[PDB]
DNA sequence: GCGTCCTTCGGAAGAGATTCAGA
DNA sequence: TCTGAATCTCTTCCAGCACACATCAGGACGC
RNA sequence: GAUGUGUGCU
C-alpha cells in the first residue's frame, strides 16, 4: 500500500487542490429543521451529503442516481461517509502569519532573516513599520521604523521607496529572498570569522537555508494566505436534548475567523481609513493565531465559563491529544471488567469468568455456531434467541469457551506480566476468579480491584495467547532469573508450618518406609506434623545423559517433609525440603526445578505446592491473638540510655561544640541506633523464648509464636512491621523527606498516646502523599524510557566481534552484595576466559555460560571474565542475539527478532513506581541506617590500599588526605574478598601489606562534619577573613577565644564576593611553607559552613584537623525520596561541580599565571601540544608541576559528568559507571534487576555522533548524525580505496535522544509535538516507518515479534 | 572594624584595625562623648541625604 | 505550676468520622485514614444492628 | 417564549536570548 | 572592543484504568 | 462531546 510518510509545507495551490469549496459565512445548523446552511461551516455543496445516497433538497433518493450533482442546490449525491475526508478552505482578504513558524523558539522567521523575534512580532501585530527595498537611501533592507520614524521617512523620502507593514510586509520580505546568494554569503562569513558564537549562529542559519534549498519548499509559504478548514464530521455539533447545540470549540473559532475575514473584506471594499483596516488586520491575525495554536500568544481566548478553549494544536499535542489518547491506545471491543475473587481450585492455565460475561463477550462466536448447527436461521433470530437466553445457548457457550484463551489485564500494567492469557472456566456469579499463583506478578490484591478481560478474535491472536502470553509459559520474570510464580501469604505459611520440627510428638522415634505411611500417620493423628523420624525415601538423580538412576536411603526428617516429598517431581535431590521452607527457600526450589527438569514438571509441581500449602495451612489454624506479640522487658532500658545520650547531646550543642544541623544529624543517629537495638532484642526474645522437654529436662527450640511464623517464613511481613507491633515503632519521616527529631516510644500492642499518634500522622500522611504525588515522576520515567528504547529489536544471530565490557563482582563497602554467578549468568563471554591454571583456557570463546558454567567459574575461583555486552554490539538498527544473552524468561539463548528494548525499559521503570506505591505499607518509618563510623574487618588477609594519599598524625598513625580512596581486604589466596570506603580525614590503626587478623578495628573517624586537614604543621595566619564581611565571628568576653562560622556565596555581601576565605600556613618568621614534593604554598581553601576554633599563629602538629563543615546527611532514603538520581543518570544531567579530568596524556605544568583564574597546559612528548584549560580557584589540584598524567586521570575532585567520561575513557567506562550507580541505587531497596536492561538503555543513549573531520565521506564538518549511518559509511568506504571519517560518540539523555529520533512520528507522538512537527515540516523529512511506535500508529505488524518474519518478507520483496 | 584610629577628646579609644567590642561602646557611653575626628577619605563611602 | 490550659478531652484531636473507630490508639494512622473513609462509604442494611 | 448578533498562586529543567567582564 | 561565561527569560512536563453525580452548550436585547 | 465535584485499586 505505502511504505513512507512525507511531511512538508502546504502551498496555496496545494491547499486549493485539497479544497473542494469556498466557505465564507459563519452559519452552522440554522437552529431550525436541522439542515446545513447555504455557505456555512456545514454545507452539502461544499463538503458532502448529510444522509447516505440522498440529495440535500431531495431530487434523488437511491443508488440509481449515484454520481450526478443536483441543480436546485448544486450538491452531489454520493456516500455520507466522505464528510470526514473532503476539506474546505477560506480565501482570506489579507495574509496572516502562521505562529508555529513564528514562536517555536527557535523562531524560524526570526533566524531566517537574522532579525530578532521582538521586531517581527511588533511588525506582524501592527506596532511598527518595517523596510522593504531600501534603495537609494540610508535605510537598510531590515531596519525597523516606528510610527513617527515612518512619518519622517515619508515626509523626507516619499519617493518610489516602499515601506509596508504587517503580514504583507513579511510576505514581501520572504518572497524577495534569494536562497543561493544568502547561503554562499553565509558560507564565506563562516569561513572568515573566527569567533565561536557567531559561528554557531551562522551554521544554524546555514542548516535552515540548506533545508529549504534541498527540499521543494520555499520560504514564502510560511506566511498563511489560504486557511483550510477541518472536515465537518471531525467537528460535530451533536443535537442535544432540546433546541440548543453543542459548544464545539473549532466551530466557534472558525466563526470568529470568518467574521474577521468578512468584516475586513467589507471594509477594504468600502475604502476604510487606514487605521481602521490596520486594526482589523490585527484582529484577523490574532483570530487566526487563536484558531491555529491557542494559548501561545499572550492571552488565550475563551468562549464560556472563562476556560481556555482548545485549538488545532491542543488536540495534536499534550496528554489529551490524538497521539496519546486515540492512536497509541484505543478503547477496545470484546472486553469486560469485574471485581476479582480467589477461587483457589484453579490451575495456572485456567481463570474464572462469570457465566453472564462470557455470553456478551463471545456473542459473535455463539451466532456463528448457532448458524452452523442450523438451530437458528438468520442473524436476527439468533440475536433474539441469545437475548432470551435459551437453554441451548448456555449449552453451546461451553463449546466456544472450551479452549479460547482470554487476556486477563489489570489497570496499571507496569511490566510485561500485566497481561497474561488464561483459559476460561465458566462459573456462576459476577466475579472474575483469578489464580493466586500469578497474583504476585499481577500485584492484584483481592481488596476490590478491577481487572479487564479481552477476547482474541482472529486465529493468530489465539495462537499467540496460547504460545506466548499464556501464564504457564510466563513463570520467569523478565527482570531477572528469579521465578515470578512465588507462593505467598498463605502457601508459605502452610509449608513453613508443615516443614518444621519440634522435639515432641504423638510419635517421635518411630521409623517409616516412605511418605505414604507418614501421610497415614498424620491423617490418623498418631504422629504430629513436627515429629523427628527416619523415613526411607527413594530420591532420583540424573547423572547419566538424561536417564534417572535410582537410590534409596534412610534420612532423619520430619513427618511434614516426608508428606511434602510425595509431590516433588522425580529428579530433584532430597536436600531441598529438609529445612524450614520460607519464601526464598521455595523460590530457589522452584528455580532449580525449572533449571533441572523443565516447564511441564515445574508448572505441575507449582500447582501441587499450591494445593499442599493451602490444605495444611487450613488445617494449621495459624491464627493471631493479642497474646502473640510479646513485649520485651528491656526496651525501656534502651530508651532510657538513648534519652541519657540525647541529653548529653543537648549540652553538646547548647555549649557550642556542635551546631543545630549537627545536633539534628546526631540525634537521628542515636535514635536509629536505639531502634535497631530494640528490634534485635525483641526479635531474639520472640524467636528463642520457648521451653519444652524432650521427655527429660527443658530444652530450647525455635519458637512457635504465630507472629514469628509469619515473620520468619516471609509469607507476608518483614522486620519493620513486626518491629513496630512490639517494642519500638521508631522514627518517621515528613513528606519532604526530612525525619522527625522525636521518635514515638510505644508499640501498637500496648497503645499510643494522643500526641504520639499526632506525630505518627506525619509519617502516615508522608506515605500516602508520597505514593499519590510522586509515582507520577516515576511513571514519567518508564514512559520516556519505553519511548527511547521502542525501536531497538534483535535483528541478527551474531555480530561476530571481540569487543566487550570488563565484568567484575562488586564489593562497594560491605560483604559481597552480588557475586560473579548472579552477575555474569546467561551472557555470552567475549573471549577465552583464563582460569588460575594459566596458559590454559577454561571456557570456550562463544559459549552462552549457563548455570553449570557458572558453577564451574565459581569452583576455580575466577574473578575477571570478559563478557559480551549489548552496548558493544556491531549490528545495524538492532543488536545481535549473542551480545544480549538469554531471554531471561526462558532457559535458552534469545530468539532472533524479539523486542528487548521494551522489556528493558519496563524492567528498569517499574521497581520505582511499584515500590513508591509501597512506602506506606511499613507505615511512615524513615528506615534510615545507623551511619556506622568505624571499620570492623572480619575476614583474614592482607590490605591493598589503592590510590591513598596518607599523612602522619601527631599520634603517628596514618590519616588519609584523599577523597577517592578505598580499603580493600584480600585473603591469603590473593583473590579479592572485601572492600571498604574510608572517608576524608580518617585515622588508620593499620596500613598496607600487613596480614590483618579477623575481627579488629583499623579505621576510626567522626560521621558528621568531615574535617579538612593539613600536611605540614606550623603557624596559621587568618588570611582574607575580616569579621562581618565574609565571616561571622563570635567571641566570649571572659575567655577571649574565637569560634567563627564562615558565610556562603548566598548570605555574603555582593561586593565581597571576590574575597575567598582560606588558611595559610607560615613559620615563626612568617615565611612561605611548601607542600612535600613541590614549591607551591599550602593554601588550604575553606568551603561554606566552616567552623574554626583556633587563633592566628598558633603552634599545631602535622596531620591535625583545622575546620569542620556539616554534611546535613538527612533523608528517609526510600525509593520515593532517593530516585531522582536515576532520572539524572538517564537524562545525563551535568553535576553541579564536575571533576575536571585529563583530556590528553603527557607532562603536566602551568602556563600563564592567573588569566582571571588558574591556567594549566598539558604537553605530550611526541605529538602537538595545543591543549589549554581554565581552572577556577575553587578546587585544589591533585597533580603538581612535575609529574606525568594520562588520559582520564582526575585533575580535581568531585562527581564525574557522563559526557567527559565517555569522550575520554571510552564507552565501556561510562556504561560501567552508569550500570554500577543505577544498580547500587536499586539494590539499596533490595530490588534485583539484571544489568542487561541498563546496558540496553545506555546503548540507546549513544546513537548521535558528531563528525570530527569529513575525510572521504559526504557528511559535513560539525553536523550531528546517527552513529549507525557513520559506521555503515565507514565500512563501505573501507571496502574501497578511500578513508573513513573520524568521529566521536556523543551522550545525550533519553529525552534528548528520543526527541531527535530519525522517525519524526515517534518524536511527534512523545513530547513537544509543535516543536517537532514544525521542524519536520521545515526540513521536509520522510519517515521510513522502521520502529515500533510508527507501525503502532499506522496499524501494521510491528517488526518486533511474530510480525518480524512478515516484515522481513515485505522488506526483502522490494 | 575601625577603618582608622578611633579617638575622641584627643585620647585614643580604639586602635586602628581593632574591632569595637561591647566594652568600648559601654566606656564611650560612660565618658559621654559625641564629637570625634575623622579623615576626609572616610567620607567617600557616604551618601548625601537631601 | 507553669501550666494555664488543659485539653477538654482526648477525642478533640480526631474528626467525627474518625472518632467512631474503637481502639483507634492501637491502629496505625495509615490504616485509620482508610478505615474512616470506608466507614464513610457504608451502606445501610435491611435490619439495622 | 421567539430570533439574530460582536486574575495573580509550582518548580525542575532545558534552551534561546540577552548582559557582563575582561584581556 | 570583540567574545566567551553568567544570567535573564520563555516554554514543557507532571500514572493508569474505572465508576457515580451535576451542568452546558451566546445570553442580551428587541418583539 | 467537553468541563466541574466526589470515589475505588494501585
Ligand atoms: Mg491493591
Ligand atoms: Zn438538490
Ligand atoms: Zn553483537
Amino acid at each position: 500500500e505505502f511504505d513512507a510518510i512525507k511531511i512538508a509545507l502546504a502551498s496555496p495551490d496545494m491547499i486549493r487542490s485539497w479544497s473542494f469549496g469556498e466557505v465564507k459565512k459563519p452559519e452552522t445548523i440554522n437552529y431550525r429543521t436541522f439542515k446545513p446552511e447555504r455557505d456555512g461551516l456545514f454545507c452539502a455543496r461544499i463538503f458532502g451529503p448529510v444522509k447516505d445516497y440522498e440529495c440535500l433538497c431531495g431530487k434523488y433518493k437511491r443508488l440509481k442516481h449515484r454520481g450526478v450533482i443536483c441543480e436546485k442546490c448544486g450538491v452531489e449525491v454520493t456516500q455520507t461517509k466522505v464528510r470526514r475526508e473532503r476539506m474546505g478552505h477560506i480565501e482570506l482578504a489579507s495574509p496572516t502569519a502562521h505562529i508555529w513558524f513564528l514562536k517555536s523558539l527557535p523562531s524560524r522567521i526570526g533566524l531566517l532573516l537574522d532579525m530578532p523575534l521582538r521586531d517581527i512580532e511588533r511588525v506582524l501585530y501592527f506596532e511598527s513599520y518595517v523596510v522593504i527595498e531600501g534603495g537609494m537611501t540610508n535605510l537598510e533592507r531590515q531596519q525597523i521604523l516606528t510610527e513617527e520614524q515612518y512619518l519622517d521617512a515619508l515626509e523626507e523620502f516619499g519617493d518610489e521607496f516602499d515601506a509596508k507593514m504587517g503580514a504583507e510586509a513579511i510576505q514581501a520580505l520572504l518572497k524577495s529572498m534569494d536562497l543561493e546568494q544568502e547561503c554562499e554569503q553565509l558560507r564565506e562569513e563562516l569561513n572568515e570569522t573566527n569567533s565561536e558564537t557567531k559561528r554557531k549562529k551562522l551554521t544554524k542559519r546555514i542548516k535552515l537555508l540548506e533545508a529549504f534549498v534541498q527540499s521543494g519548499n520555499k520560504p514564502e509559504w510560511m506566511i498563511l494566505t489560504v486557511l483550510p478548514v477541518l472536515p465537518p464530521d471531525l467537528r460535530p455539533l451533536v443535537p442535544l436534548d432540546g433546541g440548543r447545540f453543542a459548544t464545539s470549540d473549532l466551530n466557534d473559532l472558525y466563526r470568529r475567523v470568518i467574521n474577521r475575514n468578512n468584516r475586513l473584506k467589507r471594509l477594504l471594499d468600502l475604502a476604510a481609513p487606514d487605521i481602521i483596516v490596520r486594526n482589523e488586520k490585527r484582529m484577523l491575525q490574532e483570530a487566526v493565531d487563536a484558531l491555529l495554536d491557542n494559548g501561545r500568544r499572550g492571552r488565550a481566548i475563551t468562549g464560556s465559563n472563562k476556560r481556555p478553549l482548545k485549538s488545532l494544536a491542543d488536540m495534536i499535542k499534550g496528554k489529551q491529544g490524538r497521539f496519546r489518547q486515540n492512536l497509541l491506545g484505543k478503547r477496545v471491543d470484546y472486553s469486560g471488567r469485574s471485581v476479582i475473587t480467589v477461587g483457589p481450585y484453579l490451575r495456572l492455565h485456567q481463570c474464572g469468568l462469570p457465566k453472564k460475561m462470557a455470553l456478551e463477550l463471545f456473542k459473535p462466536f455463539i451466532y456463528g455456531k448457532l448458524e452452523l448447527r442450523g438451530l437458528a436461521t438468520t442473524i436476527k433470530a439468533a440475536k433474539k434467541m441469545v437475548e432470551r437466553e435459551e437453554a441451548v445457548v448456555w449449552d453451546i457457550l461451553d463449546e466456544v469457551i472450551r479452549e479460547h484463551p482470554v487476556l486477563l489485564n489489570r489497570a496499571p500494567t507496569l511490566h510485561r506480566l500485566g497481561i497474561q492469557a488464561f483459559e476460561p472456566v465458566l462459573i456462576e456469579g459476577k466475579a472474575i476468579q483469578l489464580h493466586p499463583l500469578v497474583c504476585a506478578a499481577y500485584n492484584a490484591d483481592f481488596d476490590g480491584d478491577q481487572m479487564a478481560v479481552h477476547v482474541p478474535l482472529t486465529l493468530e491472536a489465539q495462537l499467540e495467547a496460547r504460545a506466548l502470553m499464556m501464564s504457564t509459559n510466563n513463570i520467569l520474570s523478565p527482570a531477572n532469573g528469579e521465578p515470578i510464580i512465588v507462593p505467598s501469604q498463605d502457601v508459605v505459611l502452610g509449608l513453613y508450618y508443615m516443614t518444621r520440627d519440634c522435639v515432641n510428638a504423638k510419635g517421635e522415634g518411630m521409623v517409616l518406609t516412605g511418605p505414604k505411611e507418614a501421610e497415614r500417620l498424620y491423617r490418623s493423628g498418631l504422629a504430629s506434623l513436627h515429629a523427628r523420624v527416619k523415613v526411607r525415601i527413594t530420591e532420583y538423580e540424573k547423572d547419566a545423559n538424561g536417564e534417572l538412576v535410582a537410590k534409596t536411603s534412610l534420612k532423619d526428617t520430619t513427618v511434614g517433609r516426608a508428606i511434602l516429598w510425595m509431590i516433588v517431581p522425580k529428579g530433584l535431590p532430597y536436600s531441598i525440603v529438609n529445612q524450614a521452607l520460607g519464601k526464598k527457600a521455595i523460590s530457589k526450589m522452584l528455580n532449580t526445578c525449572y533449571r533441572i527438569l523443565g516447564l511441564k514438571p515445574t508448572v505441575i509441581f507449582a500447582d501441587q505446592i499450591m494445593y499442599t500449602g493451602f490444605a495444611y495451612a487450613a488445617r494449621s489454624g495459624a491464627s493471631v491473638g493479642i497474646d502473640d506479640m510479646v513485649i520485651p522487658e528491656k526496651k525501656h532500658e534502651i530508651i532510657s540510655e538513648a534519652e541519657a545520650e540525647v541529653a548529653e547531646i543537648q549540652e553538646q550543642f547548647q555549649s557550642g561544640l556542635v551546631t543545630a544541623g549537627e545536633r539534628y544529624n546526631k540525634v537521628i543517629d542515636i535514635w536509629a541506633a536505639a531502634n535497631d537495638r530494640v528490634s534485635k532484642a525483641m526479635m531474639d526474645n520472640l524467636q528463642t523464648e520457648t521451653v519444652i522437654n524432650r521427655d527429660g529436662q527443658e530444652e530450647k527450640q525455635v519458637s512457635f509464636n504465630s507472629i514469628y511464623m509469619m515473620a520468619d517464613s516471609g509469607a507476608r511481613g518483614s522486620a519493620a512491621q513486626i518491629r513496630q507491633l512490639a517494642g519500638m515503632r521508631g522514627l518517621m519521616a515528613k513528606p519532604d523527606g526530612s525525619i522527625i527529631e522525636t521518635p514515638i516510644t510505644a508499640n501498637f500492642r500496648e497503645g499510643l498516646n494522643v500526641l504520639q499518634y499526632f506525630i505518627s500522622t506525619h509519617g502516615a500522611r508522608k506515605g500516602l502523599a508520597d505514593t499519590a504525588l510522586k509515582t507520577a515522576n516515576s511513571g514519567y520515567l518508564t514512559r520516556r524510557l519505553v519511548d527511547v528504547a521502542q525501536d531497538l529489536v534483535v535483528t541478527e544471530d551474531d555480530c561476530g566481534t571481540h569487543e566487550g565490557i570488563m565484568m567484575t563482582p562488586v564489593i562497594e563497602g560491605g560483604d559481597v552484595k552480588e557475586p560473579l554467578r548472579d552477575r555474569v549468568l546467561g551472557r555470552v563471554t567475549a573471549e577465552d576466559v583464563l582460569k588460575p591454571g594459566t596458559a590454559d583456557i577454561l571456557v570456550p570463546r562463544n559459549t552462552l555460560l549457563h548455570e553449570q558454567w557458572c558453577d564451574l567459574l565459581e569452583e576455580n575461583s575466577v574473578d575477571a571474565v570478559k563478557v559480551r555486552s549489548v552496548v558493544s554490539c556491531d549490528t545495524d538498527f538492532g543488536v545481535c542475539a549473542h551480545c544480549y544473552g538469554r531471554d531471561l524468561a526462558r532457559g535458552h539463548i534469545i530468539n532472533k527478532g524479539e523486542a528487548i528494548g521494551v522489556i528493558a525499559a519496563q524492567s528498569i521503570g517499574e521497581p520505582g513506581t511499584q515500590l513508591t506505591m509501597r512506602t506506606f505499607h511499613i507505615g511512615g518509618a524513615a528506615s534510615r541506617a545507623a551511619a556506622e563510623s568505624s571499620i570492623q574487618v572480619k575476614n583474614k588477609g592482607s590490605i591493598k590500599l589503592s590510590n591513598v594519599k596518607s599523612v602522619v598524625n601527631s599520634s603517628g598513625k596514618l590519616v588519609i588526605t584523599s577523597r577517592n580512596t578505598e580499603l580493600k581486604l584480600i585473603d591469603e589466596f590473593g583473590r579479592t574478598k572485601e572492600s571498604y570506603k574510608v572517608p576524608y580525614g580518617a585515622v588508620l590503626a593499620k596500613g598496607d601489606g600487613e596480614q590483618v587478623a579477623g575481627g579488629e578495628t583499623v579505621a576510626n573517624w567522626d560521621p558528621h562534619t568531615m574535617p579538612v586537614i593539613t600536611e605540614v604543621s606550623g603557624f596559621v595566619r587568618f588570611t582574607d577573613m575580616i569579621d562581618g564581611q565574609t565571616i561571622t565571628r563570635q567571641t566570649d568576653e571572659l575567655t577571649g577565644l574565637s569560634s567563627l562560622v564562615v558565610l556562603d556565596s548566598a548570605e555574603r555581601t555582593a561586593g565581597g564576593k571576590d574575597l575567598r576565605p582560606a588558611l595559610k600556613i607560615v613559620d615563626a618568621q612568617g615565611n612561605d611553607v611548601l607542600i612535600p614534593g613541590t614549591d607551591m604554598p599550602a593554601q588550604y581553601f575553606l568551603p561554606g559552613k566552616a567552623i574554626v576554633q583556633l587563633e592566628d599563629g598558633v603552634q599545631i602538629s602535622s596531620g591535625d584537623t583545622l575546620a569542620r563543615i556539616p554534611q546535613e546527611s538527612g533523608g528517609t532514603k526510600d525509593i520515593t525520596g532517593g530516585l531522582p538520581r536515576v532520572a539524572d543518570l538517564f537524562e545525563a544531567r551535568r553535576p553541579k561541580e564536575p571533576a575536571i579530568l585529563a583530556e590528553i596524556s603527557g607532562i603536566v605544568s602551568f602556563g600563564k599565571e592567573t588569566k582571571g583564574k588558574r591556567r594549566l597546559v598539558i604537553t605530550p612528548v611526541d605529538g602537538s601540544d595545543p591543549y589549554e584549560e581554565m581552572i577556577p580557584k575553587w578546587r585544589q589540584l591533585n597533580v603538581f608541576e612535575g609529574e606525568r598524567v594520562e588520559r582520564g586521570d582526575v585533575i580535581s575532585d568531585g562527581p564525574e559528568a557522563p559526557h567527559d567520561i565517555l569522550r575520554l575513557r571510552g564507552v565501556h567506562a561510562v556504561t560501567r559507571y552508569i550500570v554500577n550507580e543505577v544498580q547500587d541505587v536499586y539494590r539499596l531497596q533490595g530490588v534485583k534487576i539484571n544489568d542487561k536492561h541498563i546496558e540496553v538503555i545506555v546503548r540507546q543513549m549513544l546513537r548521535k555522533a558528531t563528525i570530527v573531520n569529513a575525510g572521504s565521506s559526504d557528511f559535513l564538518e560539525g553536523e550531528q548524525v546517527e552513529y549507525s549511518r557513520v559506521k555503515i559509511a565507514n565500512r563501505e568506504l573501507e571496502a574501497n580505496g578511500k578513508v573513513g571519517a573520524t568521529y566521536s560518540r556523543d551522550l545525550l539523555g533519553i529525552t534528548k535522544a528520543s526527541l531527535a529520533t530519525e522517525s519524526f512520528i515517534s518524536a511527534a507522538s512523545f513530547q513537544e509535538t509543535t516543536r517537532v512537527l514544525t521542524e519536520a515540516a521545515v526540513a521536509g523529512k520522510r519517515d521510513e516507518l522502521r520502529g515500533l511506535k510508527e507501525n503502532v500508529i499506522v496499524g501494521r505488524l510491528i517488526p518486533a515479534g511474530t510480525g518480524y518474519a512478515y516484515h522481513q518478507d515485505r522488506m526483502r520483496r522490494r | 572594624t575601625a577603618s582608622f584610629d578611633i579617638e575622641a577628646n584627643g585620647k585614643v579609644y580604639v586602635e586602628k584595625g581593632r574591632r569595637i567590642t561591647a566594652r568600648h561602646i559601654r566606656q564611650l557611653e560612660k565618658d559621654d562623648v559625641k564629637l570625634i575626628e575623622v579623615p576626609v577619605e572616610y567620607i567617600a563611602g557616604k551618601v548625601v541625604a537631601k | 505550676d507553669q501550666v494555664d490550659y488543659m485539653d477538654v478531652s482526648t477525642q478533640q484531636v480526631v474528626s467525627v468520622g474518625a472518632s467512631l473507630i474503637p481502639f483507634l490508639e492501637h491502629d496505625d494512622a495509615n490504616r485509620a485514614l482508610m478505615g474512616a473513609n470506608m466507614q464513610r462509604q457504608a451502606v445501610p442494611t435491611l435490619r439495622a444492628d
